[PDB]
């Protein structure tokens, strides 16, 4: 223990070099392993010097024969910031000796405390005592950081590796011995960690970081490996911490993370309590074992598999996807209520005129109604009495037979009771014209400003490029004439930066839903003939028959067809139907949601694409149907119709005559 | 014996980045065995 006076003597002694030290400026004196590290002598990847496989011993370790511990083992990335060394159990008793504290690797005196310890303080005051450092630079809270995550990292590399890594590495030598290492990398060649950047307002862009989980149960903190920031998750992480995998002590790798709560700078030492970053599900995906906190390489955003997407959180940083299908636009309308309304050109253009019509002869209704808003016993004991009240005065005056010629009957007090009643009738008009007018003009500036909320959407559907697929939808809104004739189905593309992918909607919950915001970008990449044909199918019109076989859910359930009508049918009560009918005098028929395209009349070639099934199949009487991405036509130019169709356009330019009529009555039975 | 002084360790970040790796689906090897997540099983 030590008379315990010898203590201060070389305390006074330390604090004085320290004193003097600080008292200048003096030249630089790289560390130990900043100067090794520093030059050429082959390193060796920290997996390499394991064999490549993490963990080697379990339980009670194989042994503790190399080396192990105890309150070293059980100490955690969040007590480390205190460890304390026993001073008395790593030099023993030989150098114990020594009363005037145990000098140290680089230069510089690591003084026991009185208690037998060796905590933060006696390291910082080391750290101080080290040649080469200047006290100015560095500061209690400073050490304390990096004593912390200087320990676990070693401790760590204990229970893990016991066979490579004996207690060669807790030792009081390597501490002081990163400690004026990092106090290299960083207050020397001032080279700043990855979290010291971002705080400090030099990269904040949160693009693609190793970090580790520290702290956790409303948010967790992460680290950089030098400084800790709490960060902030979204649902589907907060489940996956309360679920346990995120267990603190692991490296992930956020992308598009960013910061909430930060004004500026400031050192990540001086960390605002309240600041915090928000990693982002879909944007985050665990990473080895080794690694590299901090910024990492391709600073190419990394891409994966819609199949592993998730909808309380996050946008998907980057997917690589093949452009499966591609439906025509859509002009939705916001009702002014809630609910959304989706309609084709055609009919965002019908309810154009509908509207803009109809509202055009209310803003003038207005005023054609306020336009059409202008425009017995002797009669002397009658005239006396029929002379007091001024209201009936005036009736008296206007029911007259005799105009002006009466009124000069009477010429009193009566006479202006009339012309008193006759001058608050003006202040009567004059009252409702005034306002019957504004009461119009301001309920017309209140009609002529009411306008439709119309966008417009592109729905596509795409798949990841990696096997297999969940074909989920890629929605682009008020799309740019570029970006409509850059995207064609089957192709590749990465897409980067896609909507907080949300949910989809109708019936179940499998797959889901691509938005694509103002930050978005589309990154044409190419394709191998040879390597298309397993996700990407192109688009086929049935030869009629496919949706007869209990085997041929045929992509989504979508199909495209050919053929001729037999008859249209307009069941009253809304809900037409078509009778089409190929070339082996095969029968479907076509419900229609939305309105018949004109030119659908009885007998005419027709191509359609974009027709979904619906149940109760193998009848003879089939059943797609007609919804808002429907496409028709008399004359396709279309590829894959091109055949199917010459092939129906042949029957039609062969028999001609006993064909219709045949087919008519092929129909004509079923019913 | 492995040089310490050599080894190519977990924290020597990169400040300038512009001089495998993730999995993609979150719960499917290295991601089971972190160097530093075992000192908190114990
Ligand atoms: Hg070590
Ligand atoms: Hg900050
Ligand atoms: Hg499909
Ligand atoms: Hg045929
Ligand atoms: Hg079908």
């Amino acid at each position: 223990k030590d008379l315990m006076s010898s203590l201060q003597s070389a305390r006074d002694l330390q604090d004085m070099r320290i004193k003097n030290k600080e008292r200048r400026h003096l030249r630089l004196q790289p560390g130990s392993l900043y100067l090794t590290k520093s030059s050429t002598l082959p390193r060796i990847s920290l997996q390499a010097a394991v064999g490549d496989r993490a963990p080697s011993a379990c339980s009670p370790k194989q042994l503790y024969i190399y080396g192990v511990s105890k309150e070293c083992i059980n100490v955690n990335s969040k007590n480390a910031e205190y460890f304390q060394f026993d001073i008395q159990d790593h030099f023993g008793k030989e150098d114990l000796c020594a009363g005037k504290g145990f000098q140290l690797a680089d230069g510089g005196w690591l003084i026991p405390s009185n208690d037998g310890k060796a905590g933060k303080e006696e390291f910082y005051r080391a750290l101080c005592d080290t040649p080469g450092v200047d006290p100015k630079l560095i500061s209690s809270i400073w050490v304390a950081n990096h004593y912390r995550w200087i320990v676990w990292k070693l401790a760590a590399m204990e229970f893990a590796f016991p066979k490579e890594f004996a207690n060669r590495c807790l030792n009081p030598e390597r501490v002081l011995l990163q400690l004026k290492y990092r106090y290299d990398v960083e207050i020397d060649n001032s080279r700043r960690s990855a979290l010291k950047k971002i705080l400090e307002r030099d990269d904040t862009a949160a693009k693609t970081l190793v970090l580790c989980i520290s702290d956790i149960v409303d948010t967790i903190e992460l680290t950089d490996g030098w400084y800790a920031v709490r960060a902030q998750l979204d649902p589907p992480l907060m489940a996956l911490v309360k679920s346990g995998k995120l267990t603190v002590g692991q490296k992930i790798i956020t992308q598009g993370a960013e910061l909430v709560g930060s004004p500026d700078a400031c050192a990540p030492l001086e960390a605002p309590d309240s600041l915090r970053l928000k990693i982002s599900a879909n944007s985050t995906r665990p990473a080895r074992w080794h690694s590299r906190l901090g910024f990492f390489r391709d600073p190419r955003p990394f891409p994966l598999p819609l199949s592993s997407l998730f909808s309380d959180g996050g946008n998907v940083g980057c997917v690589d996807i093949i452009v499966q299908r591609v439906y025509p636009l859509q002009w939705v309308e916001k009702t002014v209520s809630g609910l959304y309304i989706f309609r084709s050109e055609r009919e965002e253009e019908k309810e154009a005129l509908r509207f803009a019509e109809a509202q055009q002869k209310k803003l003038e209704a207005l005023f054609t109604k306020v336009h059409t808003e202008f425009k017995s016993r002797t009669l002397t004991r009658q005239q006396v009495h029929a002379l007091q009240d001024g209201a009936e005065l005036y009736a008296a005056v206007q029911y007259a037979s005799d105009p002006d010629h009466l009124e000069a009957c009477f010429s009193e007090e009566q006479l202006r009771a009339l012309n008193n009643y006759r001058q608050m009738l003006n202040d009567k008009k004059q009252a409702r014209i005034q306002s019957e007018f504004r009461k119009a003009l301001e309920s017309a500036e209140k009609e002529e400003g009411l306008s439709r909320d119309v966008t417009t959407v592109w729905k596509l559907r795409v798949t990841s490029y990696k096997k297999k697929e969940k074909s989920a939808l890629l929605s682009i809104w008020r799309p740019s004439s570029d970006l409509s004739s850059l995207l064609t189905e089957g192709k590749r593309y990465r897409i980067y930066h896609l909507a907080v992918s949300k949910s989809k909607s109708k019936f179940e919950r499998p797959s889901i839903q691509l938005t694509a915001t103002k930050r978005t970008q589309y990154q044409q990449l190419p394709v191998s003939s040879e390597t298309l044909l397993q996700v990407y199918q192109p688009r086929e019109s049935l030869h009629f028959s496919r949706l007869s076989d209990p085997a041929f859910q045929p992509p989504c359930s979508e199909v495209d067809v050919v053929g001729v009508v037999v008859s249209v049918v307009k069941p009253i009560g809304l809900a037409p139907l078509v009778y089409l009918s190929d070339e082996c005098l095969n029968l479907l028929v076509v419900k229609f949601g939305i309105d018949l395209n004109e030119d659908i009349k009885p007998r005419v070639l027709i191509a359609a694409s974009n027709l979904q099934c619906q149940p109760e199949s193998t009848s003879g009487v089939p059943t797609l149907f007609a919804g808002h991405f429907s496409i028709f036509s008399a004359s396709p130019k279309e590829a894959y119709f091109q055949e199917k169709v010459n092939n129906l356009k042949h029957a039609i330019e062969n028999i001609d005559t006993f064909y219709k009529e045949a087919e008519k009555k092929l129909i004509h039975v079923l019913e | 014996p492995v040089d310490l002084g050599l080894l190519e360790e977990d924290d020597e970040f990169e400040e300038f980045p512009a001089e495998h790796v993730w999995e993609d689906n979150w719960d499917d090897d290295d991601f089971s065995n972190q160097l530093r997540a075992e000192l908190e099983k114990h």
